[PDB]
């Protein structure tokens, strides 16, 4: 549903400044690992997805399917952002 | 202190006759831009065909077994990059032979200050210290003119304290570092271009001597692109290409790089091997090794591409590289990389730049090839000059490969032997300057050349320093494998960060010659370079010590 696309401005919120542990975002941190490494899988923790809103985390025992597809969408844009490039890597 | 075109019709007038001829012109030593020089002079001479012997001298100590030993007909003598330091009128002797001598020796050298002996009191020179320091140099002016011949007792006290006067200038002058004005080959070429030659490969000899040393500072060179600039406008193959054409096809202008071998290598394996890169990025850093990586994720080229050969990387990222480097290296203070170079494209066979053509010949140099052992070693190098001097060559481009598939693996070993270092921290900053030894390492054969050293000194005085505050410090280095605990031990001058107010004039040079005199231990100057010595580890540490004080600088 095109509802889902606003879902999609929340979770880019989750992507780069939400933090943990005193500052130092820990996502920023894994765009820019991969980022150097660039192995193409961006890997987001459970725990905090759930920690921010459990609205999201039912999304994911519910209907995990055309979630990732819209998520992974986004998180390719934080990666653009962060790095104005794999237009060309994967 | 003559005219360049009047010293080469005297080398003429005493040159041609029966029998041919005789001339040894001496290519020394192991300079690159010797043999910048020595091959361009060489093909001047073939092209009147004068007769010519051409000798490879490695040792300052090995010129007198030479020049004491075959001499007989030889009338018009010429040598190049040495006497600028110690002159051979003391140490050759000499002896004046018939005013209008008959044997003429052509001095051509780079170094400063001139000996004192020298210039003044024309006997075997016909000196070459024309046009770079004229000058005056007023300093060496009054070191004779006075000196030469030098109530009464007030005239004697005022006589004497008079030569005291000059002898204390006179001794600032002549115990100074020793330091490179022009290259060499940049003059012959101003002796050419007053005959008349405009020579395409010959132009090349230039530019592989100016950018010889760009290693080692410029200093003068960053404006020396004028008088080459200049020149590469004074010529052109064609108004336009006319691909390739398959004959000139010939040099031009490219937006080249410090970064190392970029042609003839793969690119993430250039900027890993890189000499100035090293530096900034902290490349022996497992922490810094990533940020290489960040930049190749801000360039967008895969790693799995970087890892490629850069004859085959896609066309797109070629017509990219003059651009997204613009757009990136900014960023990472790597902004100093691109130059403005000179690059000779053979069509078919590939282009090659400027500066990895003397990566070539360097590699070339020391691979690829109790007194019998070091002069049988010295001959090796002195085969392998040879080895070297075809590479220049441009009919046989088959083994300037073999030059560089090596100069890879050189810096294969420099590097990691380098890393081998900076994990052990291993640098002394003493007090007064920084001092280096290696006490252990693999394949010192590599590092048996002085040249080796003066490459892995120059990282390592590189990677040191960014800078990197404070005070940039001269290094020092030692190396053993055999003939019996040799410890080769070369000077080394600080690099700034292109951003260079003074030439710091390398005093290493002074403050061995100092210990010589002392008490000389172990102590050879063999090296026809005064920054470089030997020793001994049994007297090497009490050198050391000697060394640390006092301290001249």
């Amino acid at each position: 549903p095109n509802v889902s696309r606003t879902i999609a401005r929340e979770l880019k919120s989750f992507l780069l400044e939400y933090t943990d542990e005193t500052g130092r975002s820990v996502y920023g941190a894994r765009i820019r690992t991969l980022g150097e490494m660039n192995s193409e899988s961006l890997e987001v923790n459970y725990r905090h997805l759930a920690e921010s809103k459990a609205i999201l985390a039912l999304f994911l025992a519910k209907c995990p399917e055309e979630m990732l597809k819209i998520f992974d969408l986004v998180a390719m844009e934080a990666t653009e952002l962060h790095y104005p490039d794999y237009a060309r890597i994967h | 202190i003559s005219q360049f075109s009047e010293a080469y019709n005297k080398i003429l007038r005493n040159s041609s006759s029966a029998s041919s001829c005789q001339l040894v012109i001496f290519v020394s030593c192991l300079n690159i831009d010797a043999l910048c020089a020595t091959k361009m002079l060489s093909l001047l001479f073939k092209k009147q065909l004068v007769q010519s012997q051409i000798v490879p001298i490695f040792g300052y100590s090995e010129l007198r077994r030479h020049y004491s030993q075959l001499d007989d007909n030889i009338n018009s003598l010429l040598l190049v990059g040495f006497g600028g330091v110690i002159d051979l009128e003391a140490f050759l002797e000499i002896d004046p032979q018939e005013q209008s001598f008959r044997r003429d020796i052509y001095v051509l050298d780079a170094h400063r200050p001139w000996n004192l002996d020298n210039i003044f009191g024309s006997q075997i020179i016909q000196c070459f210290d024309d046009g770079t320091v004229d000058d005056t140099l007023g300093e060496e002016k009054e070191a004779y003119y006075k000196l030469l011949e030098l109530n009464d007792l007030s005239k004697r006290k005022q006589r004497k304290k008079q030569i005291h006067e000059y002898e204390g200038v006179l001794e600032e002058y002549y115990s100074q570092g020793t330091t490179v004005v022009n290259s060499i080959s940049a003059q012959i070429y101003s002796l050419l271009s007053a005959i008349g030659e405009t020579n395409l490969s010959n132009l090349w000899l230039n530019i592989l001597g100016t950018t010889s040393l760009d290693i080692a500072y410029a200093q003068v060179y960053n404006r020396l692109y004028p008088l080459l600039q200049d020149e590469v406008k004074r010529l052109t193959p064609s108004s336009r290409n006319s691909v390739k054409t398959p004959d000139t096809l010939t040099l031009n202008i490219q937006p080249d790089y410090y970064l190392f071998l970029l042609r003839h290598s793969s690119l993430y394996d250039s900027f890993y091997y890189s000499n100035y890169v090293n530096a900034k990025l902290s490349l022996w850093n497992e922490n810094g090794k990533k940020r290489l990586h960040k930049m190749f994720a801000r360039m967008g080229i895969p790693l799995s591409t970087a890892q490629e050969t850069w004859l085959y990387m896609d066309h797109s990222i070629k017509r990219e590289l003059g651009i997204i480097f613009d757009k990136n290296l900014d960023r990472y203070g790597l902004q100093d990389i691109i130059r403005d170079g000179f690059v000779r494209t053979l069509g078919y066979r590939g282009s090659i730049s400027a500066s990895e053509f003397v990566e070539a010949l360097t590699a070339l140099l020391e691979v690829g090839n109790s007194a019998q052992k070091l002069t049988n070693l010295r001959k090796r190098w002195v085969s392998n000059f040879w080895l070297s001097w075809d590479a220049l060559d441009d009919r046989k481009v088959e083994l300037l490969n073999r030059g560089i598939q090596l100069a890879q693996d050189l810096q294969r070993a420099i590097f990691n032997t380098g890393v081998a270092i900076l994990e052990k921290k291993l640098i002394k900053h003493l007090r007064i300057y920084r001092l280096c030894v290696l006490q252990d390492g693999p394949d010192l054969d590599l590092y048996r050349n002085p040249l080796t050293l003066l490459r892995l000194g120059n990282t390592l005085i590189e990677c040191c320093a960014e800078s990197e505050d404070k005070q940039l410090l001269p290094m020092v280095l030692a190396s053993i494998d055999e003939n019996t605990d040799t410890y080769l031990v070369a000077g080394l001058t600080p690099r700034y960060p292109r951003g260079t107010k003074k030439p710091i004039l390398n005093n290493f040079s002074m403050a061995f010659q100092q210990i010589t005199a002392e008490t000389d231990a172990k102590v050879r100057i063999d090296n026809f370079e005064s920054s470089i010595i030997e020793i001994r580890r049994e007297d090497l540490s009490p050198f050391l010590e000697k060394l640390t004080l006092s301290g001249l600088l």
